[PDB]
C-alpha cells in the first residue's frame, strides 16, 4: 500500500492543527518528503525562469515530525503581499473542487547559480510566515547547479524564532557562494537549520516510469553537456580568479586560509569540467569509432 | 502685435544657429501661434521654419496632423514644404532630391533654408546607408555610390564619419575598395576568464614561492 500516503483525512489534521506540537519544541521537523511530481514541477519551473529567481508556493500536509509536500504552483511574481495572496486564494479556492484537498505547507524559489541558503530577507520572509501560518518550510532549488553537477540541488530549512540561540551543532557541508554573497550568507546562517529531504513516488508513476526508461536513455546517450553550461563556467572562472586574487593578498600580509577555498572551488569547476569531457569521449568510442 | 513675434523669430534664428533645439522649436511655435493672429505674409515663412527646425531635430514628429496645421498646409501658397516633410518621412533619397529640383525660385531663394539643406541631405544619406548595411557582411562601395546617388570618394567619407562616431560597425577595405561588417563574434568571454585565471595564478606562485626565505 505505497498509495497511502496520497489518501488525505482532514479530521487528523484538524486534531494535529489544534493540538499543535511544534509550539513547545524548535527544532521539532527534521524531515521533508517531496512527492515526485512535485520536485519535478519545481525544477521545470526553475529552469522556465532562466538566468532570474521564480518563486511558488507548495501544497502539503504534516506527519508526526513530517513536512510532506504533494503539488506546487507558481506566483506571478511578473509581489509579497496583495498580488501574490489574491493569487495564492484563488488558485487554492480553483483546486479545491477538483480533487486537491491539501492546503499551502510552504514556499520556495530558486537561487540561480549561488547554492541553496537563505538570505537576509528570506530569513525575514520566513520569521514572517511562520509567526502567523505554520507550520511553514521554505524550499531553495539552483536551477544551474543542478545541471553542472548531474545532481538535484534542493534544500528545506526552517528558521528559528528571533531570540533564541542554539547551542552550536551545525555541521554545515561546503557551498561554493560567489564572492559577493559571502557577506550575506555569514550574518545569516545560524537563524535557520536544514531539513533531511527525500523522495516518494506512487506505484503508477513507478511502472510509468519503468515503461518510460525503455525510450529515454536516447537523451541520455546524446547530451553533451560541455555546451549546454558555458556561461556558467565562465562565472565560475571569474568568481575564482577574484577569490585567488583575495587569498594572494592574505598570503602578502602576515575567511580562515581563503586558498583552501579557492583550491576547493577551483576543483569543483575542473572536476565538472573533465566529467564533461569524459561523456564526449565515452560517445566517441560507442558511436564514431566503429570505422567500417 | 508685430514686436514681440519679430523677436521671438530672431531669437528661435539666434537658438538655431546656436542648438538646443528643443527650445527653439518651442520658441518657434511660439512664435507660430503669435503670427496666427497677426500679417498673413508672414505666416507662410513662419511654418517653413517651423518645419525647418522639426526635420532638423528629428524628435518632435509634428506633421500635419495637428488641428490648426491643417488650414495652413493645404493652403496652396506653400506646398513644397509638405512635400519635403512626406520624403523626410518615407526616407526616400530620390524624392527629395525631386522635390529639391523642381520647387526652384521658392526653396533656393530662402537663405536659411540652404544653410540646413546639407545637413537634412546628410542625416537622411545616413538613415538610407544605415539600413542598407543591414543583411550584408561584405559590400562594395560603388554599390552604395549607385544607391545613395554620390560618387565614391563622398560615399567614403560618409563611411568613415560613421565608422569614427561608433555608428556603423565595419572596416574599409580601401585597396579593393569594399566595406567589411562585423558581424562574425563569438564566445571570446572564456579565454578572458582564463586569462584572468592564469595572472592571479602567476602571482599567487610567486608570493608562495617567495614566502620561504
Ligand atoms: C511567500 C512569499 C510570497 N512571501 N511572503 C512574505 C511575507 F511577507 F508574508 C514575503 C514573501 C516574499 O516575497 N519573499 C521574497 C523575498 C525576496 C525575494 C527576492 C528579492 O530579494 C529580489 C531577488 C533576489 C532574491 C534572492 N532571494 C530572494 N530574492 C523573493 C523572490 C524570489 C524569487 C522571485 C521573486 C522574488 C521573495
Ligand atoms: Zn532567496
Amino acid at each position: 500500500s505505497i498509495d497511502e500516503i496520497y489518501k488525505y483525512d482532514k479530521k487528523q489534521q484538524q486534531e494535529i492543527l489544534a493540538a499543535k506540537p511544534w509550539t513547545k519544541d524548535h527544532h521539532y521537523f527534521k524531515y521533508c518528503k517531496i512527492s515526485a511530481l512535485a520536485l519535478l514541477k519545481m525544477v521545470m519551473h526553475a529552469r522556465s525562469g532562466g538566468n532570474l529567481e521564480v518563486m511558488g508556493l507548495m501544497l502539503g500536509k504534516v506527519d508526526g515530525e513530517t513536512m510532506i509536500i504533494m503539488d506546487s504552483f507558481a506566483l506571478p511574481v511578473e509581489n509579497a503581499q496583495a498580488a501574490a495572496y489574491e493569487y495564492m486564494a484563488a488558485y487554492i479556492e480553483n483546486a479545491k473542487q477538483v480533487g486537491r484537498l491539501e492546503n499551502a505547507i510552504g514556499w520556495y524559489h530558486s537561487h540561480p547559480g549561488y547554492g541553496c541558503w537563505l538570505s537576509g530577507i528570506d530569513v525575514s520572509t520566513q520569521m514572517l510566515n511562520q509567526q502567523f501560518q505554520e507550520p511553514f518550510v521554505a524550499v531553495v532549488i539552483d536551477p544551474t547547479r543542478t545541471i553542472s553537477a548531474g545532481k538535484v540541488n534542493l534544500g528545506a530549512f526552517r528558521t528559528y524564532p528571533k531570540g533564541y540561540k542554539p547551542p552550536d551543532e551545525g555541521p554545515s557541508e561546503y557551498q561554493t557562494i560567489p564572492l559577493n554573497k559571502i557577506e550575506d550568507f555569514g550574518v545569516h546562517c545560524k537563524q535557520y537549520y536544514a531539513l533531511e529531504v527525500s523522495y516518494f513516488k506512487s506505484s503508477l508513476d513507478r511502472k510509468l516510469l519503468e515503461l518510460l526508461w525503455n525510450k529515454y536513455w536516447v537523451n541520455t546517450l546524446s547530451s553533451s553537456s560541455l555546451l549546454t553550461n558555458a556561461d556558467y563556467t565562465t562565472g565560475q572562472v571569474f568568481d575564482l580568479s577574484e577569490k585567488l586574487e583575495q587569498s594572494e593578498a592574505q598570503l602578502g600580509r602576515g575567511s580562515e586560509d581563503k586558498l583552501a577555498k579557492a583550491t576547493r572551488d577551483s576543483c569543483k569547476t575542473t572536476i565538472e569540467a573533465i566529467h564533461g569531457l569524459m561523456s564526449q569521449v565515452i560517445k566517441d568510442k560507442l558511436f564514431n569509432q566503429i570505422n567500417i | 502685435p508685430l514686436i514681440m513675434g519679430v523677436i521671438r523669430e530672431c531669437g528661435g534664428k539666434m537658438h538655431l544657429r546656436e542648438g538646443e533645439f528643443e527650445k527653439a522649436h518651442t520658441d518657434f511655435f511660439e512664435a507660430f501661434k503669435n503670427y496666427d493672429e497677426s500679417g498673413s505674409p508672414r505666416r507662410t515663412t513662419c511654418l517653413k521654419y517651423l518645419v525647418l527646425a522639426n526635420m532638423l531635430m528629428k524628435s518632435g514628429i509634428n506633421p500635419f496632423d495637428s488641428q490648426e496645421a491643417k488650414p495652413y498646409k493645404n493652403d496652396p501658397e506653400i506646398l513644397a514644404m509638405t512635400n519635403l516633410v512626406s520624403a523626410y518621412q518615407n526616407n526616400d533619397i530620390t524624392e527629395f532630391e525631386k522635390i529639391l529640383k523642381t520647387n526652384h525660385s521658392n526653396i533656393m531663394d530662402d537663405p536659411f533654408i540652404r544653410e540646413h539643406i546639407e545637413e537634412l541631405l546628410r542625416n537622411i544619406r545616413t538613415q538610407v546607408l544605415i539600413k542598407l548595411i543591414k543583411p550584408y557582411t561584405r559590400i562594395h562601395i560603388p554599390f552604395i555610390s549607385k544607391e545613395l546617388n554620390i560618387d565614391v570618394a563622398d560615399v567614403e567619407s560618409l563611411l568613415v564619419q560613421c565608422i569614427l562616431d561608433n555608428t556603423i560597425h565595419g572596416r574599409i577595405d580601401q585597396v579593393n575598395q569594399l566595406l567589411e561588417l562585423d558581424h562574425q563574434k563569438r564566445g571570446g568571454a572564456r579565454y578572458t576568464a582564463l586569462d584572468k585565471w592564469t595572472n592571479q595564478l602567476n602571482s599567487l606562485n610567486q608570493a608562495v614561492v617567495s614566502k620561504l626565505a
